[PDB]
RNA sequence: UCGA
DNA sequence: GCTTGACAAAAGTGTTAAATTGTGCTATACTGGGAGCCGTCACGGATGC
């Protein structure tokens, strides 16, 4: 079903995204699963604080030092950009999609992520119960 | 070339069929018991899905490449590259 | 629902007639063969016989009509040979399929397409392939993370028409004829030649079952003794392998396009993070964990 | 999905399907189960009109619709379809043959006349040519090099 | 101990009659052998017993030169049909080398 | 012990063995001799059990007879089965690829007295496959076994399921039998939407019968209120046509088709088991002669009885004017209603289909051939009776090949027991219920033991004192034990059976006198469910442990520490090891390795008390003293079913005196009268510079200079030479095309000669065929004429070793037709050759332990530098630290300390009195000298405190220095660095096997061979020289890296392309550049098979029209 | 059906190795008297393929049969000469 | 029928 | 350097004895097959009721 999906362009130029939860109610911390949802994204919009400083401008790679100086700056959700809102016609965007999990770096032009994803979900398979 | 757009698909019309077949299997025979040749008119039959020998009549009356794309008026064998029994149909007239 | 398919044939020019037939179309015999084996017994295509019984029954059904007949004898016969076209396309769709000896199912036209064995996940999504082998995988403690130890005699084999060019380029031997069979017979030759060709040439390693992408990597071979491979002891993650009698293949990457994909993609070093999570794949485990901590 | 719509329903796909792996310490990113979960939203029911040859109750592509629905000169609500359902859907129809059911989506191939473009890679795969995506993108393969002719006057 | 040679026996795979051995089992005893020999070029022992008995270390004749060490190693038992033909070859060398 | 030979290996045991193990192989023997007529099993029935027995022959013949024409005027009956002696003997049977069999003789009388009376004769049936003293069979030359299928026994089982309607629970029932229709509660004969009420009205019941019986708990009543007509005859023409609905139902024929489809017995054919099962289990003819036919009536009204009572929940049930028995739900896997049907019976089934098979022949013979002088000898075709038993034999799942690699292979698949086969399910077909260990199990089949594979809980392997019933459930010995007094007195339980007592355990405290030393003791009661009783209640205890556990899992020592997995494993590789070229027999180990070495028939046993009169490599003389004479040939380097060695050495002297059952000569793997798997080495377990990592092992290089590791390997090649077509095949050297320098080694005949050396390539057998027309080319023949070398009208057809492989020629084997000899149609001259090796121990060969620790061969350093202890004595293994905790096997750990106990020798000090460690001490043991054999049966063993304090033991290394401290570790020296390790490290002898997977059988290397004819991709398989699957998913690990241009190669030119692997090849030799690649050969399959279809298919370009990939596209 | 090998499959050394047996005959029958080069290349057939006889090779040179069988016995015992020979021993099979 |  | 004529072998070649091959025919009266099938499991969607 994913085999037919690669990354076409660059960007797709578009606007749309996603909420990441980072970090909720914390203290008086920070969540659970931060590495499989918010690391290796894209911030969508501009990530600003109570007196909108922008902390974060868009289209950050949001390493582990760029969620440290975000929790820092005390907000708690960001718009990050994902290939569900991705428009691209045909196949998707590099900057919508990430950074390449093996590379560390952003996603060429060539990689085929459709094949890499249904293999990144069904090898662990054989340890579910 | 291993360069085409599109394949396309659908159904095959009796006529399709015909033009497709080089000739109509009359026998359900195989290869005779004692020469282990073709026997005509059945199934691999020389006569219409192409010689056994590359370039060779049934009969032998050809033998070598000098003449090509001529059929032997004794065997009724084509003269033509052996490969063509890969591609070659046949057909069945219904009653 | 009804209307999808008379829909279908109002947009497209084909007639509705195509759905019955007035011919059967023959398929070509090498694609059926019959062949001798052992000693003059033969073995054949289930075609031939399916077909057999749709020719049989058609000329018999001729036959009945000149003379004339009750209806009750064609009609017999018109159904039997339906049955007969219907067993060659597919059958044991309809009632009870067409056994031969000993109740086993004829293959039919259908049966060559559908299933695990069928031209489509057998022959076509996947195929065998040259220039390849398979042995026992043994530890290389000591090789380099894009080195692999390579069996001389797999690689002789494996390489032998690069070798056989180049004890022909070098004086080692006269045309083509002397080189094969100096390969052939081992002679001590050909093994300082082996190391020549060898050198820089990438292969590609795979350990089924093959889960993600790094189940396939590129190494440097490294001739090496014995019959084992030595595979190094960090990539063993990323194959699951273990070495309690695991067997490994090996493929020989030929054209200048494969050798780079190979030296560039597929290299051992290059990758050493899961391209899944992004955590390391290839990293210090077992021995190494307890020999650091 | 037929509350909360489109875009919420991926959220609650990813979440369940995540939940599942975590709970047996599998971590896994969250792109690679959007990936999946983007190919079972792509298509839309068709439940009226269509002004040309498309159906009521029809699954048809969204961006396919979009085009086709412009003819300035159709309604139907967004689906949720399983991997299955989606992947025998494809616009290659050798690319369902191949993958499961060969039987069934072969007689319906051939009753509508279909043409395969043989866009996607599993086609090309099957028939011996370049698969489109890494090195065999149409820009990739059409690299020329040539050398610099201040580094040829070295030579 | 390079290569041994029996006549009745064209490779290691045979039985010898009247022997309670046989010649894999006789040469997983000829093993033991601790021979000593002073010359370079190859040479050539000989053993020959016949009858009922018990085959040892001393039965061989050694060539001019060479000697051996242990007499009494136990190499094979006959009996009255039983009779063994053997000529070995005594080399030198170091370490440890395969058959060749 | 208890044997003439054994030698001594003391035991640790704590209990005394109340009953022997039986003869391992009777499952086989008792199974083929209850078959024909045996008066060995003839004698076992009468003293105990009935006086009339009957064979599996007489039994089936009994069915048999008569024969009658439906007329009634003449009748054809059988009788007599006779037996002579076997055509020849196995050795000649093996030699010659003859079955070996023994003829059939029997009765058959024609009598017609209607006419004038006939007469009658002596009829041959057919030479019969017989059962050797191994407890196999030669059939066609090939030593094969019949194994035991597990089947589903015939009779009433009722289960209860929860409705997917209402939460209320239901019962259905289902009778089962061998041939019948089997209706099920009430679907008959697989015919669905069947009333509960119609039967009693179709058997005629009148209606105040069915108000007595069923008017209890009401149900049936309700459901016999509910009904379409009440008719007594009126619903023998509802339900009659019901089932049949064809050829309107006459009025007569529906009347007694009923009686017909089950009370007959010739359609229900009532089962011999069932009968028992049902009627017992029912209550109906309580001790009551056997052989009743199907169930009138009574049985099948207490199975409707048995229905209502199971949901009223009644236990007590009593049949009218029977007797009564409890009501409960059966379970399928309780081995008391799955039974195993045997060797004997399974040939039964056979012949009885053989039998069936021929009387169509003959009542179709009897009527139209002649008249009146026929007789038996006119038509009576046997050709469909042999045929029954040849087509069994091959082809079949239970009659498999013998495996063989060592005695142990062998000794275990006589006993397997499987699920799968003919009337059985298949592998897909199985669920995960059977699989699962039953309670039933204890005593009868091993739980442990079992495949990996697809295959697991469906085959397993008889337990150790288990023996199979005249019925075919399995029984098991117990002690009784009547009033808190352990017995003389055994009898065998057999599952129900079992239920009905309480099973003391056998692991319990003991007095001198005898009876139960504790007040509270162990049990296990009919759930199968563990309680704590007191003496009162028991009544029967287990004769030992082990009971459950088979051969091959009794032979693993410290088996209760190993996890079952890894327990699975050791014993399944037990039976992989390699005979080697001196086998040893085990430093530590269980008893079992003496009794199950003799049973194994690989062995050589003296059945005479006497003298030994002469020995030889050959064969040996015993004298007996009662005057006789017995000898021994010895099997020599004979090949193996699977390619291993079977060579047997003599054991004896000349002058000795020997014992009835005495040890003569070893096996292939045996040592002095025990199983010799493997070879006990010193094993140092700690990680050396990674060169054993993550399970690989490293070795010693003395195992290969001393050759305690090799072993030899015989392979068997085959050739015709046959009539053909155009001539005849010729074997000779006259090998058209070849340097006289390659024949050098071939006879005149055209063979190899015997004791010649040989390689991949070299020529075994030269061979020649005719062909024609020869047709040569102008450029070749150009040099046949400045050559002058004619060319031959044959073609050259030879026989080449394949590649990989070397030896030596160890034997010829050629049958020509010019000699009589014996050949198939259109076969001339055939040759065998067979070639062995001596196999050196070299990297990469698989070696495992006994717990399920398994690895390859890393690599082997020298002598020189290897840890080692100060002794200067180097180690042999290095076993890696990090793989024993890990798979919760540490009995290896524990047989390694034993290891270097028993290895050296021990001496328990003992004082005045005696270590508390060891009141509970093994007897007499204290001592013991170096090199002493222990044995430590299974859950009778040698545990922890006694280990630790014979670790304390005599250690004299040459000198007074002792090499292993009490916690069992020594300091090793390092000999290639030259300094100390700095920790001390755990070392002693182990025991490893050589394992069948080896580097030069699995090597393999290919760049161009043969390719296959409708496809023009290459083959598999090393056989056949093909290439490696590059397979769907090994393409999706492609397509991630992203690499087409490699994709697309391994695709097309290095498989499918016709014109593009002969232009690459090409290119190489050329050293140009690797061509493009074309279209696979499959797709163009692919067009042509949908065209076949009718399905029009076109390639088209994007600009115009389509195009065509040849003459048709 | 996957064990039977095609018989008549193309082998790639022996193909290759016709191609260097072409390459090196025109070598060897390029030294050669142009006319005597011509009498080998009917006799066998090579280029044209259908082997000639002597009287068909003596109508195109203008000869008698048994002028032509003197050629072909002077450029034969020329040709078993080492000179040409010594290379093409290889090829016997 | 076995090996990972 | 090539040709001649006589010359034997080979290669066809036409004609006849032969083997191989296909079809018909047999006259007491005989008239509806027998084979078989037990151990998934989960699911979807027609088709049948
Ligand atoms: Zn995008
Ligand atoms: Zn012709």
């Amino acid at each position: 079903v994913s085999q037919d999906v690669i990354v076409r362009e660059h960007d797709c130029e578009t606007e749309r995204g996603i909420n990441v939860t980072l970090a909720e109610r914390g203290p008086d911390i920070r969540d659970a699963h931060v590495e499989t949802s918010a690391f290796a994204r894209t911030l969508a919009t501009d990530a600003v604080d109570a007196n909108g400083n922008v902390i974060i401008e868009r289209g950050h790679d949001l390493g582990d030092p760029a969620i440290d100086a975000l929790l820092a700056a005390g907000i708690t959700t960001v718009k990050v950009r994902s290939v569900l809102t991705c428009t691209s016609a045909t196949g998707v965007c590099a900057m919508c999609y990430g950074r390449s999990m093996a590379t560390g770096k952003l996603v060429d032009i060539g990689e085929a992520v459709g094949i890499v994803a249904a293999q990144s979900i069904g090898e662990p398979g054989t340890q579910l119960t | 070339v291993n360069f085409f757009d599109e394949l396309r698909i659908g159904l095959a019309t009796a006529d399709d069929i015909r033009n497709w077949s080089y000739g109509e299997v009359k026998k359900p025979e195989t290869i005779n018991y004692r020469t282990l040749k073709p026997e005509k008119d059945g199934l691999f039959c020389e006569k219409i899905f192409g010689p056994t020998r590359d370039w060779e009549c049934y009969c032998g009356k050809y033998k070598r490449v000098r003449f090509k794309g001529i059929i032997c008026e004794r065997c009724g064998v084509e003269v033509t590259r052996a490969k063509v029994r890969r591609e070659r149909m046949g057909h069945i007239e219904l009653a | 629902k009804r209307l999808k398919v008379v829909a279908a044939f109002q947009q497209s020019g084909n007639s509705p007639m195509g759905m019955v037939l007035d011919a059967v179309p023959v398929i070509p015999p090498e694609l059926r063969p019959m062949v001798q084996l052992d000693g003059g017994r033969f073995a054949t295509s289930d075609l031939n016989d399916l077909y057999r019984r749709v020719i049989n029954r058609n000329n018999r059904l001729k036959r009945l009509i000149d003379l004339g007949a009750p209806e009750i004898i064609v009609n017999n016969e018109k159904r039997m040979l339906q049955e007969s076209v219907d067993a060659l396309f597919d059958n044991g769709r309809r009632g009870r399929p067409v056994t031969g000896p000993g109740n086993r199912p004829l293959k039919s036209l259908s049966d060559l397409l559908k299933g695990k064995q069928g031209r489509f996940r057998q022959n076509l999504l996947g195929k065998r392939v040259d220039y390849s082998g398979r042995s026992v995988i043994v530890v290389g403690p000591q090789l380099k993370l894009h080195q692999c130890g390579l069996p001389k005699l797999m690689a002789l084999e494996l390489f032998k028409p690069f070798v056989m060019k180049r004890l022909v380029d070098l004086n080692h031997a006269q045309n083509i004829k002397s080189a094969k069979r100096m390969v052939e017979r081992q002679r001590p030759q050909v093994w300082d030649v082996l190391e020549e060709v060898i050198a820089e040439h990438p292969v590609l390693l795979n350990r089924a079952p093959t889960l993600h992408r790094l189940g396939i990597q590129a190494f440097e071979p490294q001739l090496v003794e014995g019959k084992a491979i030595q595979l190094h002891p960090l990539v063993c993650e990323a194959f699951n392998a273990d070495f309690d009698g695991d067997q490994m293949a090996v493929h020989l990457p030929l054209s200048a396009e494969a050798q780079a994909e190979a030296r560039i993609l597929m290299l051992s070093s290059n990758n050493i993070l899961s391209p899944a999570s992004g955590k390391p794949l290839a990293m210090p485990r077992l021995d190494m964990v307890t020999g650091l901590y | 999905l037929r509350v909360q719509g489109p875009r919420e329903v991926q959220i609650h796909l990813v979440k369940e399907v995540q939940e599942v792996y975590r709970a047996q310490g599998v971590s896994i990113h969250d792109k690679h189960i959007e990936v999946i979960v983007r190919q079972m939203l792509r298509r839309v029911t068709i439940i009226d009109s269509g002004s040309t040859e498309f159906l009521p109750g029809s699954l048809t592509e969204r961006a396919e619709f979009e085009a086709e629905n412009r003819r300035v000169v159709a309604a139907g609500r967004p689906v949720l379809m399983g991997i299955t359902k989606a992947s025998l859907a494809t616009d290659s129809w050798l690319s369902a043959a191949s993958f499961q059911e060969t039987t069934r989506v072969l007689t319906d191939a051939a009753i509508n006349c279909r043409s395969d473009k043989l866009n996607g890679l599993k086609e090309n795969v099957i028939i011996g040519k370049l698969i489109p995506a890494g090195t065999g993108i149409s820009r990739y393969r059409n690299i020329n090099v040539q050398p610099t002719e201040e580094a040829r006057a070295a030579a | 101990v390079t290569s041994i040679r029996i006549d009745g026996v064209l490779h290691e795979f045979t039985t010898v009659p009247g022997v309670k051995e046989d010649v894999t089992d006789i040469i997983l005893n000829l093993k033991g052998l601790v021979v000593s020999s002073d010359d370079d070029e190859p040479v050539t022992m000989y053993l020959r017993k016949q009858g009922p008995g018990v085959v040892t270390a001393g039965d061989i004749v050694p060539p001019a030169g060479v000697t051996v060490h242990n007499p009494d190693m136990h190499i094979a038992t006959l009996n009255d049909k039983g009779k063994l033909e053997v000529e070995l070859v005594v080399e030198r060398g170091r370490g440890y080398v395969p058959a060749v | 012990n208890s044997v003439p030979g054994a030698p001594n290996r003391v035991s640790f045991a704590k209990l005394r063995e109340p009953l022997e193990v039986p003869g391992l192989l009777d499952v086989q023997t008792d199974s083929f001799e209850w078959l024909v007529g045996s008066d060995r099993w003839r004698q076992a029935a009468i003293d105990r059990g009935e006086e009339n027995p009957v064979g599996g022959l007489e039994e089936v013949l009994a069915e048999l007879s008569p024969i009658e024409d439906f007329s009634g005027s003449m009748s054809l009956s059988f009788s007599d089965p006779r037996f002579d002696e076997v055509k020849a003997s196995v050795d000649e049977c093996k030699d010659k690829d003859m079955t070996y069999a023994a003829p059939l003789f029997v009765t058959a009388e024609f009598i017609n007295n209607n006419t004038g009376e006939i007469k009658s004769q002596t009829v041959f049936m057919g030479d019969f496959p017989m059962m050797t003293e191994k407890g196999t069979f030669i059939i066609n030359g090939t030593e094969r076994v019949v194994v035991s299928q597990l089947v589903r026994s015939p009779g009433v089982y009722f289960d209860e399921t929860i409705d997917k309607s209402t939460e209320k629970t239901l019962h259905s029932v289902k009778v089962i039998p061998g041939r019948g229709a089997w209706l099920e509660f009430v679907r008959i004969d697989r015919k669905r939407r069947q009333p509960v009420t119609v039967l009693l009205k179709a058997l005629g019941w009148t209606n105040e019968n069915i108000v007595e019986r069923f008017g209890f708990s009401e149900i049936m009543m309700g459901t016999l209120e509910k009904d379409t007509t009440s008719g007594t005859d009126e619903a023998l023409l509802d339900i009659y046509r019901k089932l049949r609905p064809g050829e309107p139902p006459t009025k007569e024929s529906a009347q007694t088709l009923l009686e017909n489809l089950f009370f007959k017995e010739k359609r229900y054919d009532l089962a011999r088991v069932g009968r028992y099962k049902v009627n017992k289990k029912l209550g109906l003819n309580a001790g009551k002669p056997i052989t009743s036919s199907t169930l009138t009536e009574e049985d099948v009204v207490a199975t409707i009885e048995y229905l209502v009572r199971l949901h009223e929940g009644q236990t007590s049930m009593t049949v009218p004017g029977g007797v009564e028995v409890p009501v409960e739900v059966d379970d399928i896997d309780h081995f008391g209603n799955r039974r195993l049907r045997t060797v004997g019976e399974l040939i039964q089934n056979q012949i009885r289909v053989g039998l069936s098979r021929m009387e169509r022949v003959v009542r179709e013979r009897m009527t139209t051939q002649d008249v009146e002088a026929i007789t038996p000898q006119t038509l009576i075709n046997i050709r469909p009776v042999v045929a029954a038993i040849k087509e069994f034999f091959g082809t079949s799942q239970l009659s498999q090949f013998m495996d063989q690699n060592n005695p142990l292979s062998g000794l275990t698949h006589k006993r397997r027991l499987s699920a799968l086969g003919p009337g059985g399910l298949s592998r897909e077909r199985a669920g995960l219920e059977v699989r699962d260990v039953h309670p039933s199990h204890y005593g009868r089949m091993c739980p442990i033991e079992t495949p990996e594979g697809p295959n697991i809980g469906l085959i397993g392997s008889l337990s150790v004192y288990a023996r199979v019933n005249p019925f075919g459930f399995i029984e098991t010995p117990y002690r009784k034990v009547e009033n808190g007094v352990v017995t003389d007195q055994i009898d065998y339980l057999t599952a129900d059976e079992e239920d009905r007592h309480v099973v003391a355990q056998a692991n319990s405290p003991t007095d001198e006198n005898g009876r139960f030393t504790e007040d509270r003791v162990m049990v296990r009661k009919k759930g199968g469910e563990v309680e704590f009783v007191s003496a009162d209640q028991v009544d029967y205890m287990d004769v030992s442990p082990r009971q459950m556990v088979s051969v091959a899992t009794a032979m693993i020592p410290f088996l209760e520490h190993d996890d079952a997995n890894r327990a699975l494993m050791g014993a399944n590789m037990q039976r992989q090891a390699v005979p080697l070229v001196r086998s040893e027999a085990p430093l530590v180990g269980t008893g079992m390795e003496l009794r199950a070495a003799i049973d194994a028939g690989d062995v050589v046993v003296a059945d005479k008390t006497g003298v030994i009169e002469e020995v030889s490599a050959d064969y040996i003389t015993v004298m007996a003293d009662d005057g006789t004479r017995q000898s021994y040939r010895l099997r020599k380097f004979a090949r193996s079913n699977h390619g291993t060695c079977a060579n047997q050495r003599p054991i004896v002297d000349a002058g000795q005196r020997v014992e009835a059952g005495q040890v003569i000569a070893d096996g292939p793997c045996t040592q002095n009268g025990e199983m010799a798997l493997g070879k006990n080495l010193l094993v140092a377990i700690m990680p050396w510079e990674g060169h054993n990592y993550e399970d690989a092992i490293i070795l010693s290089n003395r195992l290969v200079e001393e050759d305690v590791l090799t072993s030899i390997h015989i392979e068997e090649h085959e050739i015709d030479a046959r009539d053909t077509k155009l001539g005849a095949e010729e074997i000779t050297r006259d090998i058209p095309n070849v340097s006289d320098e390659v024949l050098a080694d071939l006879d005149e005949r055209g063979i190899v000669r015997i004791g010649a050396e040989v390689r991949d390539g070299d020529i075994l057998v030269g061979k020649v065929t005719p062909k024609g027309e020869t047709e040569l080319t102008p450029e070749e023949r150009l040099l046949r004429a400045i050559f002058g070398e004619k060319a031959r009208e044959v073609r050259d057809t030879s026989l080449k070793v394949p590649h990989g492989e070397s030896g030596k020629v160890i034997g010829i084997r050629v049958f020509s037709r010019e000699d009589d000899d014996e050949l198939p149609a259109g076969v001339n001259e055939l040759v065998r050759v067979y070639v062995a090796q001596k196999r050196k121990i070299s990297d990469g060969d698989k070696l495992a332990g006994r717990h399920g620790n398994k690895g390859v061969i890393g690599k082997i350093l020298p002598v020189e530098d290897m840890p080692f202890l100060p002794d200067g004595t180097p180690v042999d293994i290095i076993l890696n630290t990090h793989g024993v905790p890990r798979r919760m096997n540490i009995g290896q750990i524990l047989e390694t300390h034993l290891g270097w106990v028993a290895k050296a020798g021990w001496n328990i000090d003992v004082a005045a009195g005696v270590p508390d460690w060891a009141s509970k001490l093994p007897e007499e043991l204290y001592s013991a000298p170096a090199d002493s054999t222990v044995a430590t049966p299974v859950f009778d063993g040698a545990q922890e405190g006694e280990l630790a304090g014979l670790l304390g033991s005599t250690l004299p290394n040459r000198d007074g220095e002792v090499m292993v401290d009490a916690d069992g570790k020594s300091t090793l020296f390092d000999g290639r660095s030259g300094e100390p390790f700095p920790y001390p490290v755990t070392v002693g002898y182990m025991y490893i096997l050589k394992l069948h997977h080896l580097v030069d059988d699995k090597i393999h290397a290919r760049s161009t061979g043969p390719y296959s004819m409708i496809t023009q991709q290459p083959l598999g398989g090393k056989a056949q020289f093909g290439g490696q699957r590059f397979g769907e998913m090994e393409c999706w690990a492609m397509q991630a890296y992203g690499a087409a241009y490699t994709l697309q190669e391994l695709l097309t030119i290095k498989s499918d392309d016709t014109v593009g692997r002969v232009k690459v090849y090409e290119a190489i030799v050329k050293g140009e550049n690797i061509p493009e690649p074309g279209i696979p050969e499959s797709f163009k399959v692919l067009l042509k098979e949908l065209q076949s279809l009718c399905l029009n298919v076109e390639v088209l370009s994007s600009d115009g029209a389509a195009i065509e990939m040849r003459d048709g596209d | 059906g996957d064990f039977i090998e095609d018989s008549e499959a193309v082998v790639a050394v022996d193909a290759v190795s016709f191609t260097l047996l072409q390459d090196q005959l025109q070598s060897v029958l390029e030294t050669l008297s142009e006319r005597e080069a011509g009498v080998v290349r009917l006799r066998f057939g090579l280029t044209d393929g259908q082997p000639r006889t002597l009287d068909e090779i003596g109508q195109v040179y203008g000869v008698t049969r048994e002028r032509i069988r003197q050629i072909e016995s002077k450029t034969m015992s020329k040709l078993r000469h080492p000179s040409r020979s010594q290379v093409l021993r290889d090829y016997l099979d």
